[PDB]
């Protein structure tokens, strides 16, 4: 109980005559009218502290208020009743149910994983959309973000994912980690009526961050949805998913603090340390040699202004292992999800594919897929530009290829589950269209066994 | 060698410590009670500025800050070869066996090369012989393939007054020599700035 | 009691020792002329303040003396149909008091009429358990607007003594049996701008408004109780889109805020709103207005203001519209003061917590359940414009707004230059509402309408698709199909999405006649489709279809109580085509 | 008795700091009598403790600190306002030029100005028919309005300014315009024309100019234009006359403005502007327009050439921004022979539409504002491809449009300077080229409208 505030400048707080205080550690402060507001070390000097209070700052007078350092930072209370249960990001309760019992609290950064340890991921994950499972499989202990925009629907997506991810022929279930960052009541509503109507709630836990929340709650939320990753992973034995949005909020908020503190910032108008930031938060995924269980991250972002250029979608692109992108472009025309094939990668998907893991002509059909909706976008543009005649009969196929593979296999909507058998059925289906002459990157063998 | 200090400022990755003379510029650093790696950027009178590569989360002033008395470094000796290592030659395989434990724990620090294993040096050097940067003095068969030839290191001139065969680690003395500065001893390993 | 002394003056802020019994953001007044400041930083003794008026002519050595009391507005009767400054000051009363059309200094005047007798009818029994937000009565404000009087927040107890009667806004109307002790309540309660009112619950917002624009219903609209942003670069029609709005949308009430814009655009909004009808319309209204040339800091008061007084509507029940025009002089406002202050800024020189200001602020809007046993319904649907400098949408107020919005209408200035209006870029805006719409609208008109406006936007998206390859070859050598869509794609452009504000008729477009100048338009393309698919060339149903195609463009023009020379177009196209093929 | 003080402590650029002061006031003006006996005036910036930051308006060149003083006037800089003013020549800072007599100020006022309350504005719609075209049909000008000219170095805005005061008048009166010229910055030959064309229309007698011209010193501009708007705002709301205000070049006093803030090192925004260029354009801008109960008006015609031509540049962004349109010239129209060369499709007039009308203008006058837009935005894109790819690369009707953005060019905007059409005439002529056209072209126009007037 320090009554030693030397000034207060907007929501940040000058404490004098303090000993022992460190980076990070928590505040309280006792207003003259009684009223307590916690906050946080930004910097800390010789003889003075600089806190952020969450609550801001407004009514408080100097000279009649007190500082309590708490001798602590933002820690987590882990406990396996936190499945089915949503908190904020700061890890207090918001769905009114019982108090948590916690085993211990644990600090939020993490550890970095030696690199020897680390075990390769193994196992397909059935998203359900075949979009992703097929041409961008996703795998156990992978890191594979979204890059989506304004006004397009990863909001949609995301509780997709969450519904439908399931491993296959495990009888063992997969735990949600789903983080919201800086997400309006709007969409954290939607997500969280979405849980429950599904049942998936039973299953997951949720770290819910709001766009009125303080900067710092906002910067806490995906380590404090981590740290509880790894906590059901790691103790647990569990296999646990970790969905995050919007990433571009918490990076927001990095710049706040970071101003806050009078850094000059590096590329674009963000610290120069961004890259370790989102590194470290990323590489909190895997899965390590001699333990049961795993992560798998799901970050999701916009691009501002749609560009891929941008140091969050570029910086994240370099972290993680490949990238989901949905575009207008496919938006507008009516396609759900619209993701865009072409841009999209994932870099562990043959991993988790083929011969006891999908079925034998997943990697043949994906990559003929692929080049098939390329052929057929150019003889597209070709119909355009010299006109009906000049197209070849083959090259009017593969331009209705095109046009039902955007229409019938991307475009699934928001609330089909296929399962990889159906997917791969309907890839079939559609390169069927095309002559046996045409499919020149699949082995004969395949295709007399599936047409 | 070693050089301590105490730390007036902590913000963000920039971390300020006084009483720090003794070190230099571009010197690593282990900074606060935990020890988490660092970089000295600037001194001012004897205030340093030092650029934090960890999380200082939890490190305030008072606290102290570790000098290594070198900018970063490689340990060169028999031991190196078939090693996986990180940037800052942190010893993966040894963090594993030392930690029991599969992170690399924040302000854990481990030798590059084992100073503890047998090594044995074969002397193909001659006493009385003549020696600077470079000469073999002799050898260890260090893996399977590789021999790993044993040079006196830059920064020394003279004759070799004492020197044999048998069995040693990397950190026994294997050879003397007759410097301008009187005698010194050799090991099988040298230090070097990356 | 404490009385500070001004050691510094420059510009809007200005800076007093002497100041320790003060709080953050606690209002003062300032100087020898007593102008109206804020306190929003303290080193020591040392406030630093930011003054809603001039400061030419006040230095240091004059007093300062604090209120006590954070910047708040006086809630009650007598508020709707007035136009305020940024801190509340009724201006016509202003002008009246201090004999002047110019605007002065060191003035302090009531928001509301003191004086005013208001008949009070008391709707609760006496004996009644109440808390926040229980109305214990209501005053007709005006012959539309029922002025609720709610338990103010804090207050809890049982209804004394109330009844009926004439009153002022001072008079005890109600007395109530608190823990405390006795409290009696007036008409009239106050609220700190910079809080939000408490709810019971925040909900989501499911009803489309109706703003009578067809562009913004069909394509991108907004719910009620949802927040929309309009980018534009200037002379876009930001201001016009919003007057449209203020003008026919079926919200309750309506508070315009006028932020750091024309004086003109106001006075035109008092003039014109009266002659109006939705009843005048003038009485559904609340305006604050800070001009551009009025003081910067007032800009961020106009904003806070303007919200309170529509959460206070909300609170009572109401469907309540907020446009504040513009948003972008008030986040220029916080890069004033940040610079002054010598503030680290973030991007553009923008203060680097910009994002979460504007966040405070859209997260205040939204449909609720407000406080009370009655468990109201009431929304606040929040219509902001943005100015980026060049009409540069990188700029950091539009990218911030659009994290925190679920609408999204981009003006273009290209569209503007050849008078397409509203000037709304159809490819970049976007509605988070539109699926939901879709469903309302379907239910309403009993018709498909969502699979409309999926093929029209499907449609203009493939003209975009087709324009790229056609600028630099196209046209001569265009298949049939795609020279079909291409005028598909340019009867919705002309024939739908154009519309004039200023036109009698096309000013507003009722659903019913939305629907059908839509179906009109899809029909042609549908019948033309199907006719090419039978052998019929582009150039055979062009010509053959001269007169229907100049109904279809003139429907936009047709009366509302004749939609069956719309609806009776689709005859006509079928029987024309069906002709052309034989 | 004035405060004066012998303390400067520092001079700097167009800086001047004085200590050891008591009693000064922010805005306060000021006057540094230099130790050879010569007076400068200034003003204060910043006041603080017993210091105070000063700008000098007349530059700080020759001064020795410790010989020179300052004194504080007890304060803000205001002119000595007079009807007599009409038909004198003033500098920059409102002192004569003209070696005439007086003036006995009948008062002073402070250059600020104040803000008109918004309840007490008359809105502006009173039609002025300037006799262009391309500004009477399609960016019409209201008495009261602010409508600025954006052009560019090497262009003839003031050809095209000189036009509009010289034919500028509302229909059904006599009433005439006083003028407020204000320089600033400009050339002796630029300000020599405006002078030249004034004597030889007699306008020079119902003229009030204030005179800042590029060999002035430079920060004295950022007092010019708000001088010229006190002497307009006291003639139009206090002596009851029609005023119109030409100030000219707007983008030099906006370079003034960041001399200052460049040198007071404050926090610069983009390309070095300080972040209230829009505030303090908008209380140049705003002091236009009409009031209650009071006869007179205030119509702005600011001019400023764009930066590179570009019009993102913030001076025209935020001066777009804050005015009721712009009319813009391009050198592409200049070069091909257009005068004046204003181009309309980026050009704006927010006050047209309770200004025109029937009863104001004639009842066609906005369906054929809109449908002109329309077929020369079309063809104009029309006639650019043709000079691309051919003629023959262009559809049958596109050949329509183009020859009509021609017509439309050379006939309808193309007037001259000395050329001052009617409404009326101005209308017609619209008609003769919207006739060009197929009546099925024409969905802008309703067909009441269309049976009535299309020959
Ligand atoms: N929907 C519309 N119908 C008819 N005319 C319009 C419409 N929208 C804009 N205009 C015309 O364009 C002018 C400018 O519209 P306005 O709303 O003032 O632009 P703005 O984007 O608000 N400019 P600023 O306030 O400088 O950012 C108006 O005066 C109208 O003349
Ligand atoms: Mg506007």
């Amino acid at each position: 109980e320090y009554r030693t505030i030397k000034e207060v400048v907007g929501p940040l707080m000058a404490v004098e005559k303090v000993s022992g205080v460190k980076y990070e550690e928590l505040i309280e402060v006792r207003m003259q009218n009684g009223e307590i507001r916690r906050g946080q070390v930004l910097e800390v000097q010789e003889d003075k502290a600089m806190v952020q209070i969450f609550e801001g700052t407004s009514g408080i007078n100097l000279k009649n208020s007190s500082v309590r350092f708490l001798g602590h930072p933002l820690q987590l209370g882990v406990s396996e009743d936190m499945i089915g249960r949503v908190f904020d990001g700061l890890g207090r309760p918001k769905d009114n149910g019982p108090e948590i019992l916690p085993e211990k609290y644990l600090d939020i950064n993490g550890e970095v994983i030696n690199p020897i340890a680390r075990d390769y991921p193994d196992e397909f994950i059935q998203t359900g959309i075949s979009a992703i499972d097929h041409l961008n499989t996703l795998v156990r202990g992978q890191k594979l973000p979204v890059f989506s925009g304004s006004g397009l629907p990863h909001k949609e997506l995301a509780a997709q994912i969450a519904r439908q991810a399931t491993v296959l022929d495990s009888s063992d279930d997969f735990a949600v980690v789903f983080a919201a960052i800086g997400i309006t009541f709007e969409e954290a509503e939607f997500f969280m009526e979405d849980f429950r109507q599904t049942g998936a709630i039973d299953r997951s836990v949720m770290f819910m961050n709001l766009a009125n929340d303080p900067a710092i709650e906002r910067i806490a939320t995906p380590r404090m949805a981590l740290t509880a990753a790894e906590y059901l992973a790691y103790e647990k034995g569990m296999h646990v998913l970790v969905i995050m949005t919007d990433m571009t909020n918490y990076a927001e908020a990095l710049r706040e603090i970071s101003a806050a503190r009078r850094e000059v910032p590096g590329r674009r108008g963000y610290p120069g340390y961004l890259y370790t930031n989102l590194a470290t938060l990323f590489e909190r995924a895997g899965r390590i040699r001699g333990l049961k269980g795993s992560v798998t991250q799901i970050p999701i972002l916009t691009m501002p202004e749609d560009d891929k250029t941008h140091p969050i979608p570029d910086l994240t692109g370099y972290i993680t292992e490949g990238q989901i992108i949905l575009t207008r472009e496919l938006y507008k025309s009516g396609i759900q999800p619209p993701i865009d094939v072409l841009p999209s990668l994932s870099r562990l998907k043959d991993k988790g594919t083929g011969a006891g893991k999908t079925r034998e002509d997943h990697a043949a059909t994906m990559n003929q897929l692929f080049a098939a909706y390329a052929q057929g976008k150019q003889a597209k543009e070709l119909a355009v530009v010299l006109g009906e005649s000049a197209l070849s009969d083959i090259d009017k196929i593969y331009a209705k290829f095109a046009e039902r593979f955007e229409n019938e296999y991307v475009n699934q909507g928001f609330y089909t589950n296929r399962t990889i058998t159906e997917t791969l059925d309907l890839g079939w289906e559609l390169l069927a269209m095309l002559p046996r002459t045409e499919l020149k990157r699949i082995k004969d063998d395949l295709l007399d066994k599936y047409l | 060698g070693m050089q301590i200090g105490k730390i007036i400022k902590v913000s963000g990755p920039l971390v300020m410590a006084e009483n720090m003379s003794e070190a230099s510029i571009q010197d690593m650093c282990l900074v606060g009670d935990l020890g988490v790696i660092g970089e000295i950027i600037e001194m001012r009178q004897d205030v340093a500025s030092i650029q934090v590569y960890e999380e200082t989360s939890g490190i305030g002033p008072g606290e102290p800050v570790r000098s290594t008395g070198e900018a970063l470094s490689v340990e060169l000796g028999p031991g190196i070869i078939s090693q996986m290592f990180d940037g800052i030659q942190r010893p993966l395989d040894t963090f594993m066996e030392v930690t029991q434990s599969n992170f690399l724990g924040r302000g854990v620090q481990l030798p590059a090369l084992d100073h503890e294993k047998q090594w044995w040096f074969e002397a193909t050097i001659e006493e009385g012989t003549e020696v600077s940067a470079g000469d073999i003095i002799g050898y260890v068969d260090e893996t399977k393939i590789i021999q790993h030839k044993i040079m006196v290191p830059n920064g020394i001139k003279g004759t070799v007054q004492k020197i044999e065969s048998g069995s040693f680690t990397i950190d026994d003395p294997i050879c003397v020599i007759e410097t301008e500065q009187g005698l010194k001893e050799l090991t099988m390993m040298q230090k070097w700035p990356v | 009691m404490q009385i500070g002394k001004i050691i510094k003056v420059s510009g809007p802020l200005v800076m007093a020792e002497n100041m320790s019994e003060a709080s953050i953001q606690d209002m003062c007044l300032v100087g020898d002329l007593g102008v109206i400041g804020e306190i929003i930083e303290m080193r020591q003794d040392v406030a630093s303040i930011q003054v809603y008026e001039e400061t030419s002519g006040i230095g240091p050595g004059e007093p300062v003396r604090s209120t006590g009391e954070a910047l708040s507005v006086e809630l009650g009767p007598g508020i709707i149909s007035q136009m305020f400054d940024g801190i509340q000051r009724p201006l016509d009363t202003f002008m009246e008091v201090t004999q002047s059309n110019f605007l002065g200094r060191g003035v302090q005047l009531p928001a509301l009429d003191h004086e005013k007798q208001w008949w009070f009818e008391a709707t609760i029994e006496e004996g009644t358990e109440v808390s926040a937000g229980d109305i214990i009565g209501y005053v007709d404000e005006t012959k539309i607007i029922q002025h609720k009087i709610m338990v103010p927040n804090g207050i809890k107890g049982t209804v004394q003594k109330i009844e009926s009667g004439s009153f002022t806004i001072d008079d005890p109307i109600c007395v109530i049996e608190t823990e405390q002790g006795l409290k009696e309540l007036t008409m009239m309660q106050k609220w700190p701008v910079r809080r939000g009112r408490p709810i019971k619950q925040k909900l989501n917002p499911d009803v489309p408004m109706i703003t009578g624009q067809r562009v913004i219903d069909t394509f991108f609209p907004v719910t009620k109780g949802g927040a929309a942003a309009v980018p534009g670069p200037f002379g876009a029609g930001k201001t016009v889109v919003q007057h449209q709005i203020a003008k026919w949308s079926d919200v309750d009430l309506v508070v315009y805020v006028g932020c750091g814009e024309r004086g003109n655009e106001m006075t035109d909004v008092v003039n014109e709103f009266p002659e109006l009808i939705d009843e005048s319309l003038m009485e559904r209204t609340v305006l604050i207005a800070n001009t551009s040339n009025m003081p910067v800091a007032a800009r961020e008061a106009s904003i806070y203001t303007g919200i309170t007084i529509a959460e206070y509507f909300r609170d009572m029940g109401y469907d309540v519209a907020i446009m504040a025009d513009s948003t972008s002089r008030w986040a220029e406002a916080l890069r004033e003061m940040s610079g002054r202050l010598e503030e680290m800024p973030g991007d553009e020189g923008y203060p680097a917590y910009l994002g979460s200001r504007l966040a405070e602020y859209y997260e205040r809007s939204g449909r609720v359940i407000a406080l009370g046993s009655d468990q109201r319904e009431g929304s606040i649907t929040a219509i902001s414009a943005v100015s980026p400098s060049g009409g540069d949408i990188s700029e950091p107020v539009t990218q911030n707004t659009l994290r925190v919005v679920k609408v999204f209408w981009g003006l273009d200035s290209s569209l503007a230059q050849k008078r397409h209006f509203p000037s709304i870029n159809w490819i970049q805006s976007y509605s988070l509402y539109s699926t939901e719409v879709g469903r309302y609208m379907d239910q309403i008109l009993q018709q498909d309408w969502s699979d409309m406006v999926t093929e029209g936007m499907r449609i203009l998206q493939e003209e975009e698709q087709l324009n790229e390859i056609v600028r630099l070859v196209g046209i001569d050598s265009l298949s049939d199909n795609d020279r079909l869509t291409l005028e598909v794609a340019k009867s919705i452009r002309e024939d739908y999405l154009q519309q004039n504000a200023f036109d009698d008729v096309d000013t507003f477009t009722s659903r019913e006649k939305q629907f059908n100048m839509l179906k009109v338009i899809l029909t042609f393309g549908k019948e033309a489709r199907k006719a090419l698919s039978l052998g019929a060339y582009f150039n055979e149903i062009m010509e053959g279809t001269v007169a229907v195609r100049e109904r279809i463009s003139r429907s936009k023009y047709i009366p509302e109580e004749e939609l069956a020379k719309i609806s009776s177009i689709n005859e006509e196209i079928k029987e024309t085509i069906q002709l052309i093929v034989s």
